[PDB]
Order: structure tokens, then C-alpha cells, then sequence
RNA sequence: GAACGCACAUUGCGCCCGCCGGUAUUCCGGCGGGCAUGCCUGUUCGAGCGUCAUUUCAACCAUCAAGCCCUGGGCUUGUGUUGGGGACCCGCGGCUGCUCGCGGGCCCUGAAAAGCAGUGGCGGGCUCGCUGGCGGGUGCCAGCCGUAAAACCC
RNA sequence: CUAGUAACGGCGAGUGAAGCGGCAACAGCUCAAAUUUGAAAGCUGGCUUCGGCCCGCGUUGUAAUUUGGAGAGGAUGCUUU
């Protein structure tokens, strides 16, 4: 019916009283909220938390696919955008909480697993690509996916973030996050084995590296102090190679500082799989790298 | 099969030769057309002309955009009938008028250098046009001289 | 069927643009801007159905033909008078790194042989140009933005980018990122 | 021919005066 | 305004405008319903002089009784039969 | 000719019920913490018969669907004797659309802001020059039939 | 932001509703640097890139990679992901 | 019973939303709340060879920039005009001359209008000749310039 | 009371009032025909944290002003809530 009535109120010449009634109908491009208030269906779905962890499995799986998909008229961009916000957000309180456990990367892209509350979470993050969607798909349905589970999100988010104590939602500045902070956008502020792998190391990633993965396990385990390239982010260390305090660099290529240690992606993710910190000259750039393991 | 004059009068600045061929084009196949313009600076006089092939098309087409409000402009769109057309009145037509600097040439010849003998014309006339004007403001008396 | 109010207007808009290309003609192509080399982005919208002969030469040139076609451009002298040529058609200004990141990470794809590929492999784009330093996607990201001698060999691979139009989100140097932030 | 243009002709003046839409 | 000249329209039943126009309105009542709901008054003047309001609990309902005698004639009048 | 009187009286649309709650709320504000007569397009039908009698408006507009059209068929004879330019528009709904209502039997515009006088009167002309004639002389004449 | 589990009860699930299973953990098979053991031949491959997609048993082979950014993007990713999601809603769940 | 889910001379027979008990998500039984008609106001849904509107006639020059000079006052460049008529005063180019051009001063007129159109070229287009190349005609140019030759185009 | 009068009537049967006068009781008003036009100022519903917010009716006329032993509009100076 409110449709009907913005239709009437375009069709009589009524500007302003297209502008009061498109206020009115809350739609969902200009807010990025879902378009319905969807609280009463969630919750008799879903009567305690765990049950809401197991579905975020693919809520959360959804979510950080659609952050790092395009828009179209049936998906806009500032729910999108929205998803990216909420999705950093989750990844903050991971890194806060050390909740993530398991890490395996692939082909697919690279899956997580993470403990909460004795249940694990399983998601798919695929990598910073152009993805194709040549086909016949239907992204009504896409959307319709995107509001329920930002609904889901948003509430475990909160959920989460008060069992912990954490406010929420925690402040982000646009500025920062317009240079490209990414991760370092969202300041997280306490008050109203996981831990003992990198406890005090020195971390830069650098050109050629995926910068929110590699960024997204370090921060995840406690590590303190991480660094990129100026063109990568905005938001962190010095990023001269001359630097001395930084120990290990990640490099993938085809400085040569001595006391600087060139590794390699899959030392990294070796040493988060075993928890045994898998030898860096084992590990070497310029060599054929020897085969990891799926722990799952 | 006699061809139909049309005069169109109050035209807006736009209107002027393509855009009546198109629009009255749509109305009828146009043998002629032409809009008048002033001698001295390229400008319509807000007038036109337009011969069509078919009487009664030029009929139906004058018809229906006679008092058109058009830009602030109400057409004059009448047809000039069969015994009052002009014998040479689209000697003109299918031609543009071309807009052409005339006091640019006039300063451009007071450039112009002329050789030894069409200055002594110049004094000349200069000598009889000043005594003309001094027996003119003897009539009324003031003096000069060189 | 066409009435004689779109002729007139039509003739209007024809004659304006062609006083305004005298105008720009006649007046020594300096704009108010430093002489450092920049880049612009530009992305060109719908406004005068009929192009003059120099404004869609330089659009070919600057291959701007689709619906909402957008490419980067440098800033020197001869830019700056092609894109003031062409300015009520073309909306340009500065861009930022994550546009410039995110608008090739969503929307990037390549031309080789005539023809449009989507960007899927670094293999794909390797044996695409090869020997000129470029080694990644990433390679082209800071090509783009911080300045070297690859920007025209990388500006001819990349198709320009043909964003999804938008539902109501002069010269400007900072609004033209909301621009495609929502344009995106 | 001449039925034709005249046709044409009242074609022309209809959409001129009466519209084209519906 | 308007409702004078309707009065005086009102007043010339046998004239052009008003024969021809109660004549059409004959025939479209003649095939309705012989007691149907009318949305507005056909004689506004009439109505407005009478108390008719455009209020909303103000109903017109048009009507139409059978014309002639009941040699007895009906003492009751034809619009209090309607 | 229609849309362009359409375009004079959109110019000249009156104001919906939010506005002037809210310029009112504006006034009231501006009087806890100068102006000139308002112009807009007259409307109602004894408003109207009232403005064409007293030889204040200048171009009138009545619709041609008017269900008890005694409603209207004194207003062109009306308007011929007063003086007034006056036009018969395709839909009461259209005059509706312009006042903020559903219909409109009849609407007329008596003045007009400076800045458009001078369009007011050509398009006074317009109709005078583009429907008054037209209608002249079949204005008196007898319309249908079945002859043929 | 008003808690949603303000007052907090256990309810005990009815037996009716039948809850989607979850996704199998990964296995060996599918890491870009997998063990000797675990490569297909060249001939396997081919075979694999030649008959139709739907076909399939396992729809993934293990491929080598020497560095993260030799490995690229897959993108019917997001259609075998768009798959799974009708299944969560079209293809019924039998306990 | 006006008597109102249907019948009524039977403690009978249906529809919609729920509950309980007995083998029970399927079977049976019972229970709770609703289901008449005309009309008024509102809501929502739907029909009509009843009816209108739907191809911007808008804004967009510099709302100040750049350079001088003695850093405090100006100067310079930024070329942007509807068309006619008149019972006038001129100036300057032309013509053997009448007169005609270019520029002023004074009036009048609705964004008014009824032939009078003539100045030389460069390019491109069309056309017809000669064996892609060579030559001329043109009331073609929504292309430039002012006679000397370009610009533009590819 | 007038008054079994006037009036009407197979002028037979008969039928049959009213004004005035005395008394009882007393009380007056609302609309339509006007342009609020310098501002539909009017009203039914629904939502309510009850304070003010939405949809609708209505310009083919809902408020105010006026009702012919009247009235309106200006001016004017007192008197009323």
C-alpha cells in the first residue's frame, strides 16, 4: 500500500510529498538496515545461542562473500558496505577474544574455524579477485539471504560483544577508513597456546601479500605489533624495509637485510596448522616449498 | 499537383532553415524553402517561406501550426494563395546565407596601402569637401586655417 | 515523431557548445593548476545527444563511448586542454586508494587481441603484457596510483569500467569518491 | 500517391495536435 | 456563485440544455435499479436548499414511483410514496 | 497550448497541507526567537463564478467532464460576457492534480508574480488567438446527428 | 541496541523440526600444496577438465603452488555457494 | 422465540480458527471462539471499446580569475547584441556622379513581421571527362577564412 | 363564552365552524441564496508512551459571518467577556 501511495504521490507531481513517504518507507538503499523488522521471526527460530552459532556458519560464510561482491540494483552498495563493517567488526572480536582456532587456505579460498562457547564455526572467505557471475542466478534471493543474516550477524555480534564486555558498536572514524584502515578502522575500547604463538614478535607483510588474511590471523593470536605497505593500507608501522625492528618479513616473489629473515606465506600458516613454529629454512623463498597438511 | 507556397511568420531563433525543412518534412515532401535575412549582419528576419510539392499537405500543415505557442512565439502560418505568389520569391532557397564581415573589410581597405596617385585623390576630395564645409560654417562664422 | 520544440532546443544546445569551443579556442588553454603531472579520474554522463567533431574525437581518444565509462588520466598542459574541450560531458577529479582498489578488485577486466576478458588469473595478466615490470594486480594498483613510466601501456590493457547506474546518489577535487562509492 | 500523401499528411497532423503517447 | 444560475437554469425545465439533459438521465435511470443509491445530487441547488451537507453521513438516493391514479384517487402524493 | 498552461499553473500550484504546517511551525518559531500577498491558482466553483463576475480573474480553465455539467454550462457564455479568456480543458482530474485535490470543476488565475507577467499574457493571447477563434463560430451551433 | 536474550530461558526442541546438517570438515585432498601421494597425474587432469561439470563425484583436484600469489580466484565459488543455499531451502531434510 | 451457519416434527447436519481425552501428526469423541439479512462510515481487493496524463521549451559565461606597477590604489586581457520603421543631425570610405556602404546621435513599436538574396576564395561532397592517378561545373556544406592563402579532416 | 350563530342541505332528517373578548402557559430560533480567498481556517476514523502523529472526507464547498420588521462593509467611540 505504501508503495502504492509513492507511486501516486511521483505520479501527481508532489516532490515533496515523494520525498516524506520514501522517508516513510525505510528502503533499503539509502539505510543499508534490512527492510523489515525481523526480530520476533529470529527469535523463535532460534530459542538459545548455539543454535544461532551453527546457522552462522553459513551466515557468516555468506556475509564475507557478498563483502567482497559487487552491486547490482538488487543488491545496493551501502548494505554492502554495511556487510564489510559488520564483517570487520566479528573479525575485531576475534582478535579480541583469541576465539579462532583452525586456519586452512585453498583453492576455494581459505576456510576458518573458530570455538565458541564449546561450538565450532566453520566459514569460506575467498580471495581479493574479480569473481564472475556469468550464469542464471537469481539475486532477489541473494538479498532476501543478505537481511536475515545481517539481522543474525548484528544480534550475535551484540550478543557476543556484552558477554565479553566490549561496547557495542565499537566507534569507527571515516577518514581512516576512507585512507584505507581496513582492520586498523575500528577503534575497540574494553569498558562501557592461541596467546604463547606470537607473544612478542615483529611482523611485516608486504606488496605482493593478501593484507586482510595474513593481517586477519596475526591479529588473532595476540601478535603485537604488525605492519604493510603504504599502498596496501593505511594505519600501521613504518614502511621502510631499512626499519631493523622488524624480524620477519612475508614475501612471495620470483633489502636482503641479515638481520631482517625472509619467509614465506606458508611458514606462517604452517606454524598456525602445527603450533610447533615449522623452520623458516625449511620454508625459504626461492626454493620448492615442501607439502602442508589439512589438520580438519 | 500544383505546389503549395507557405509563409511562416514569428519565428523563434532556432527555427530557422534545417529544422523547418525536418519538422515540415514530416509533414510532406518540401520542394523549396527559404527564410529571409538581412543584408548587412546574417540575422533571420523571423520570416520564411516553404514551397511543398503537395497543395493540400501544405494546406493540413498550415492548419494545424497556425497559432502554435512555440518559445514564447504564436506561429503566423498562412498559405500564400495560388494568384499572389511572387514569380522570383525563393531565389535564395536551398542556399545558406553566408555571414560576412563587412566593416572588417572596410577597416582592413582604410589598412590597405594605396601606391601615389589615389592619395592625390584623397587630398583632392579632401580639399573640396573641406571648402564645402567652410562655406557651410561661414554661413555662421568660425575660422580656420591649414 | 519529433516536434519542433526539441529542433529549436536542439539548435540552442549546437550553437552554445559551438560558441563555448570558440570560445576555449581562441583563449590560451591555461587552467588554474599547478604544472606537476596529476591524475584524474574521469567517468562521463548522459547530457547532449549530438557530439561535435573535436569533443567526440577526444572521448575516442580518451575511449569513452558506453554506458558510464570511467578511466584514469594524467594532468599535464594537453590533458588539461582535452578535458576542458570536453567538460559538460566528463565529470573528473582526484581519486583515493581504496576507489581506486576496490572499483579494480570489483569491476577490473583486460583487452588483448580485440577482445574483453574478465581478470581471473595473475597467469592471465602475466601472459598478457609480460617484460614491462608488472608482476600482479596489485603491481597495477600502486602503477595507477603513485607515478611511473608504465601508465600507458597499463591504461590500453584495462577495459574502462562500466559501473551500475545509480538511484540518486562544475569541478570538484573530493565528492567525486561518494561518487563512486555509489556508483560501485 | 496522392492518397497516400494525404494520409501521411493527416498522420502528421493527428500527432501534432493529439500526441503520440497512447 | 454558481448555484444562482442554476436556480434560474432550474427554473426553465422545457429549455434546450434542460430537456435534453433530464431526457438522457431518464433513459440511464429508467435501466437502474428503482431504488439506487446516488454517489452525488444531479441538482446540487435543490439539495444545498433543502439541508443536503457533502458531510459524511449525507446520502442521496434516487427513486422512481409508478405515475397515475390508484376512478379513486390516492389521497397520498407520489414523492411521499418515494 | 494545454501544457503550456499547465506549466504557468504549476508555476503557480498552491500549497500542500505539510508545508503550510510547516511554514506555520516556521512562524511560530521565528516569533519564540515583512512579507507580500501570496499568489496562487483560485479554484472552487462558486470562488471562481465569484472572481469571473467581479472581473478579477484573467484566464480561466474549465474542465469538460464535469458529471452534472449545469455546473458549467453557463461559465464559457459567462466568461464571453465579463471579458474573461477562457479555455475548456481535457480533465477535471488534471485540475485536481494541480490543487491538491481529486477533481476540479473549474480553476482560474487572477494575477501573478512580476517575473512571469509578461508569459501570463502571451499565454492569454495564445488561447485567445489559438481556441477562441477556433471555437467561434462553431460555439453557436448544434452538435451529433445521424444524417448520413 | 536492546539485548535480544533480555530474559533468557532453555526450551526444549520439538522433535518436528530437523536441523540442516553442516558442512563436512576439510579434507587432505584440498590443499594447494598437498603431499606427492595426493597429486593427480596430467592425464587425470585432462580427463577432468574434459567431461561436464554436475558430473562429478568430487568436484575439486589438488593443484601445486609455490607461492599465495601464484593461486588464484575460483568464481562459480559463488554459485556452488548461491547452490548450496536453494539446498538449505529446496532440498528437503529427511532425519 | 424479531431468531441470526443449514434444517427443525431430528437434542441431527456443515465451514474457519484452537484445545483436551482415549493405541495417536493420520483414527474417534467432546469442548472453546466465530459464520443471517438490508443499510451507513471507513479499510482493502477487483472490473470498465467511461476517462486523463506520460518524446525538460528548465539551469549551466567569470557571482571572479590571470598579469602589471612603487604591497595601495588602480590599470590591462577576459567578445558576450531580436527584428523592423521614421515627415532628422552628422562623420568616414567608394562611385565620373546620382547614390551605396561602415560607424555614430533622436524617436516609435507585444519576442511585433508578406519578394527584392549578394560579397570573393580554400577545403570536403555530388556530377560528368582521360587511362587507383590527371580536369573542370555546382541555388551542396547544420566547414573555415577574407579576396592574395590557410585552418580543419584523415 | 362566541353558538346551535354564520354557512351548507330530498332547505326534511339536519349538519355545523371561525375572528374578536376573558383565562392557563409563554421563548425564540437554524439554514439556502455572498469570495476565507492575505492562506479548508472544518470534520470521521486508526496509532498511541495520551502529548500529538498518519490515512481519509471535502473546493460539484466542510468552518466563521448573515436570515428581510433584517443584514453586510468601512469609520467611530464607549460598553462587554
Amino acid at each position: 500500500a505504501l508503495e502504492k501511495k509513492i507511486s501516486r504521490a511521483l505520479g501527481r507531481g508532489d516532490v515533496s510529498n515523494a520525498a516524506r513517504l520514501e522517508r516513510n518507507a525505510n528502503l533499503p538503499e539509502k539505510t543499508g538496515k534490512p527492510r523489515y523488522t525481523l526480530n520476533h521471526i529470529i527469535r523463535e527460530r532460534y530459542p538459545t545461542f548455539q543454535d544461532a552459532l551453527r546457522d552462522l556458519d553459513d551466515c557468516l560464510s555468506m556475509l564475507f562473500l557478498f563483502a567482497n561482491l559487487p552491486s547490482t540494483t538488487a543488491v545496493p552498495a551501502k548494505m554492502i558496505a554495511r556487510c564489510e563493517r559488520l564483517c570487520h567488526e566479528f573479525q575485531h572480536y576475534l582478535i579480541v577474544t583469541h576465539s579462532l582456532r583452525k586456519s586452512f587456505l585453498s583453492i576455494k579460498g581459505i576456510y576458518y574455524q573458530a570455538n565458541i562457547q564449546g561450538e565450532d564455526i566453520l566459514w569460506l572467505v575467498p580471495y581479493k579477485f574479480n569473481q564472475r557471475i556469468v550464469g542464471d542466478v537469481d539475486f532477489r534471493i541473494m538479498g532476501t539471504f543478505v537481511e536475515f543474516y545481517m539481522t543474525l550477524l548484528g544480534f550475535v555480534n551484540y550478543r557476543l560483544y556484552t558477554s565479553i564486555g566490549l561496547k557495542y558498536p565499537p566507534k569507527f572514524d571515516q577518514v581512516k577508513d576512507d585512507q584505507g584502515a581496513e582492520l586498523a578502522a575500528f577503534s575497540l575500547e574494553g569498558l562501557n597456546d592461541p596467546s604463547q604463538l606470537f607473544a612478542n614478535f615483529t611482523f611485516f607483510l608486504s606488496r605482493e601479500t593478501p593484507r586482510q588474511p595474513l593481517e586477519f590471523i596475526l591479529r588473532a593470536f595476540g601478535c603485537k605489533r604488525i605492519g604493510w605497505d603504504a599502498v596496501l593500507g593505511e594505519g600501521a608501522f613504518t614502511t621502510d624495509e631499512s626499519d631493523p625492528r622488524i624480524t620477519h618479513q612475508i614475501i612471495d616473489r620470483p633489502g636482503r637485510y641479515p638481520g631482517r629473515i625472509y619467509v614465506q606465506p606458508q611458514w606462517v600458516w604452517d606454524s598456525i596448522n602445527d603450533e610447533e613454529l615449522k623452520p623458516p629454512e625449511l620454508y625459504a623463498p626461492g626454493a620448492q616449498l615442501p607439502p602442508h597438511l589439512s589438520p580438519f | 499537383s500544383q505546389p503549395g507556397v507557405m509563409y511562416i511568420a514569428r519565428l523563434p531563433h532556432g527555427f530557422y532553415e534545417h529544422e523547418l525543412r525536418g519538422y515540415f518534412s514530416q509533414f510532406g515532401e518540401i520542394t523549396r524553402l527559404r527564410v529571409v535575412r538581412n543584408k548587412k549582419t546574417g540575422a533571420s528576419r523571423h520570416r520564411a517561406f516553404i514551397e511543398f510539392a503537395d497543395a493540400e499537405v501544405a494546406d493540413i500543415a498550415a492548419r494545424t501550426m497556425d497559432k502554435y505557442l512555440l518559445f514564447g512565439h504564436i506561429l503566423t502560418c498562412k498559405i500564400v494563395p495560388p494568384a499572389q505568389v511572387h514569380p522570383d520569391l525563393f531565389k535564395g532557397a536551398n542556399r545558406r546565407f553566408k555571414v560576412v564581415p563587412w566593416n572588417k573589410m572596410a577597416g582592413r581597405q582604410l589598412e590597405r596601402p594605396l601606391s601615389e596617385s589615389q592619395w592625390q585623390v584623397k587630398v583632392a576630395k579632401e580639399e573640396q569637401r573641406r571648402a564645402a564645409r567652410a562655406e557651410k560654417l561661414k554661413e555662421m562664422g568660425y575660422e580656420f586655417e591649414a | 515523431f519529433k516536434r519542433a520544440e526539441k529542433y529549436v532546443k536542439e539548435y540552442r544546445e549546437q550553437e552554445r557548445e559551438k560558441i563555448r569551443l570558440a570560445r576555449i579556442a581562441k583563449q590560451q588553454g591555461s587552467f588554474h593548476i599547478p604544472a606537476e603531472a596529476k591524475l584524474v579520474f574521469v567517468i562521463r554522463i548522459k547530457g547532449i545527444n549530438k557530439i561535435p567533431p573535436k569533443p567526440r574525437k577526444i572521448l575516442q581518444l580518451l575511449r569513452l563511448r558506453q554506458i558510464n565509462n570511467g578511466v584514469f588520466v594524467k594532468v599535464t598542459k594537453a590533458t588539461a586542454e582535452m578535458i576542458k574541450i570536453v567538460e559538460p560531458w566528463v565529470a573528473y577529479g582526484y581519486p583515493n586508494l581504496k576507489s581506486v582498489r576496490e572499483l579494480i578488485y570489483k569491476r577490473g577486466y583486460g583487452k588483448v587481441n580485440g577482445q574483453r576478458i574478465p581478470l581471473t588469473d595473475n597467469a592471465i595478466i602475466e601472459e598478457n603484457l609480460g617484460k614491462y615490470g608488472i608482476i600482479c594486480i596489485e603491481d597495477l594498483i600502486h602503477e595507477i596510483f603513485t607515478v611511473g613510466p608504465n601508465f600507458k601501456q597499463a591504461a590500453n590493457f584495462l577495459w574502462p569500467f562500466k559501473l551500475s547506474n545509480p538511484n540518486g546518489g562544475g569541478n570538484r577535487e573530493e565528492h567525486i569518491n561518494a561518487l563512486i562509492r555509489a556508483m560501485n | 500517391s496522392k492518397a497516400a500523401k494525404g494520409a501521411q499528411a493527416k498522420k502528421a497532423a493527428q500527432a501534432a495536435l493529439k500526441g503520440v503517447h497512447s | 456563485g454558481a448555484l444562482k444560475y442554476l436556480e434560474e437554469l432550474s427554473k426553465k425545465k422545457q429549455s434546450d440544455v434542460v430537456r435534453f439533459l433530464l431526457r438522457v438521465r431518464c433513459w440511464e435511470y429508467r435501466q437502474l435499479n428503482v431504488i439506487h443509491r446516488a454517489s452525488r445530487p444531479s441538482r446540487p441547488d435543490k439539495a444545498r436548499r433543502l439541508g443536503y451537507k457533502a458531510k459524511q453521513g449525507y446520502v442521496i438516493y434516487r427513486v422512481r414511483v409508478r405515475r397515475g391514479g390508484r376512478q379513486l384517487k390516492y389521497q397520498r402524493s407520489l414523492r411521499a410514496t418515494a | 497550448l494545454a501544457a503550456q498552461a499547465f506549466k504557468l499553473l504549476n508555476k503557480y500550484r498552491p500549497e500542500t497541507k505539510q508545508e503550510k504546517k510547516e511554514r506555520l511551525l516556521r512562524e511560530a518559531t521565528a516569533i519564540k526567537e515583512v512579507s507580500k500577498k501570496p499568489y496562487t491558482v483560485k479554484y472552487g466553483l462558486n470562488h471562481v463564478v465569484g472572481l469571473i463576475e467581479n472581473k478579477k480573474a484573467s484566464l480561466v480553465l474549465i474542465a469538460n467532464d464535469v458529471d452534472p455539467i449545469e455546473l458549467v454550462v453557463f461559465l464559457p457564455a459567462l466568461c464571453r460576457k465579463m471579458g474573461i479568456p477562457y479555455a475548456i480543458i481535457k480533465g477535471k482530474a488534471r485540475l485536481g492534480t494541480l490543487v491538491h485535490k481529486k477533481t476540479a470543476a473549474v480553476v482560474a488565475i487572477t494575477e501573478v508574480r512580476s517575473e512571469d507577467k509578461n508569459e501570463l499574457a502571451k499565454l492569454i493571447s495564445a488561447v485567445k488567438e489559438g481556441y477562441l477563434e477556433k471555437v467561434e463560430d462553431t460555439r453557436k451551433r448544434w452538435g451529433g446527428g445521424i444524417m448520413g | 541496541f536492546y539485548d535480544l536474550w533480555q530474559n533468557e530461558e532453555p526450551q526444549p526442541p520439538n522433535p518436528m523440526h530437523i536441523p540442516a546438517p553442516k558442512l563436512p570438515p576439510p579434507g587432505y585432498d584440498l590443499s594447494y600444496n598437498p603431499p606427492p601421494e595426493y597429486l593427480p597425474t596430467k592425464e587425470e587432469r585432462e580427463e577432468w577438465e574434459k567431461m561436464d561439470p554436475e558430473d562429478r563425484e568430487k568436484d575439486y583436484l589438488p593443484t601445486k603452488y609455490d607461492s599465495l600469489r601464484k593461486v588464484p580466484a575460483w568464481g562459480n565459488f559463488v554459485k556452488e555457494r548461491f547452490e548450496r543455499c536453494m539446498d538449505l531451502y529446496l532440498a528437503p531434510r529427511v532425519r
